[PDB]
């Protein structure tokens, strides 16, 4: 979690500090409660030269503090500033190495390169651009119409001779059936010619009128 | 693709529920039945119109 | 009575869309492909 | 949209020769329904 690692990320390493503070001529194995004491004191002093020397340069019409205004506030949190060159100059001194970043790639994004759409005049060129027809772009689609008078007639023809062929099998195959060749029934079978009763009824009348 | 290249399949079974239609019990059908009129989709092909 | 013609549930830019990206995905070209895998790695519209 | 006489006679042979008179046309009925090539429409 980065949320929280901005807070740890420096409270974390101010309690190395105090770790390193408190083994330099002093413990090992401090009590856990003693080490989230002193590194609330450590953190409250920082913050508390913070406040205050920039309180005092203020004060005098500055922005940022010199010299002058952090000897002026170590003063007045009872410091005795002098016997802080012997304490840098220690055979123990430490330095406690400064914490990760989160960001180590920096750059490992390859990214998604789409542009589509330009800008309304009531936008300007430096706003981002407009995204890619799929975030919001429909369009209906229909199937793909066949008019075409060559395939039509190509397909009523043969429809209608398919049909007709197979109407005059499956008559032929379930009454008397006639042959002009030997064994002839699966291939070229013939209805047989039926007598009906008056012949010029059913010749002579028209069916479709 | 001014024409969809990807098929387009039946809008009614793709989208409709025509498990409506399931007689389940003869005697207790919950939803009343109506004759159905014919409508000759012309969207599928080798039907002439 | 004849029903309404109708319309494919994919977009033609979202149509267009997939043929790019297919045929992309076939890899004749390194970058193409690449791309293209990205773009269906973080696409939100990829679900229809 | 409607059909053709050719056709319509076709169903009506079809259709009553699956309602029960013998078993043969039955037979013979069905075998069409499985094997022709045109009864699209």
């Amino acid at each position: 979690n980065p949320a929280d690692n901005y807070h740890l990320a420096r409270r974390r390493t101010l309690q190395v500090v105090v770790s390193s503070l408190l083994t330099e001529a002093g413990f090992e194995s401090a009590e856990k409660a003693s080490v989230e004491t002193l590194t609330e004191m450590l953190q409250s002093y920082i913050s508390e030269i913070g406040r205050s020397a920039k309180s005092y340069c203020e004060h005098t019409a500055r922005t940022q503090p010199t010299l002058s205004d952090i000897v002026v506030t170590l003063v007045e949190m009872g410091f005795n500033v002098d016997t802080l060159p012997a304490y840098a100059k220690r055979s123990q001194r430490m330095v406690i190495t400064a914490p990760p970043v989160t960001n180590q790639p920096v750059t490992p994004k390859a990214l998604t390169a789409g542009q589509n759409r330009p800008h309304p005049p009531h936008i300007p060129s430096h706003f981002p651009e407009f995204p890619d027809p799929h975030t919001y772009i429909k369009t209906p689609t229909y199937r793909e119409p066949v008019s075409d008078y060559q395939v039509l007639r190509e397909k009523a023809a043969s429809q209608r001779r398919d049909v007709e062929r197979a109407l005059t099998r499956f008559m032929a195959k379930t009454g008397e059936t006639q042959s002009l060749f030997k064994d002839d029934v699966s291939t070229f079978p013939l209805i047989a010619a039926r007598p009906f009763t008056i012949p010029y009824l059913t010749a002579l009348l028209p069916s479709e009128l | 693709p001014w024409y969809s290249i990807f098929p387009i399949d039946n809008e009614d079974l793709v989208y409709g529920r025509w498990e409506d239609n399931i007689i389940w019990d003869a005697q207790a059908m919950p939803r009343l039945l109506e004759p159905p009129v014919l409508t000759l989709d012309p969207n599928d092909e080798n039907l002439i119109l | 009575r004849l029903k309404p013609r109708s319309i494919h549930e994919l977009s033609v830019e979202q149509q267009l869309y997939y043929k790019e990206i297919t045929e992309a995905c076939v890899g004749s070209c390194e970058a193409k492909r690449a791309e293209a895998l990205q773009s269906i790695a973080t696409d939100p519209g990829l679900y229809q």
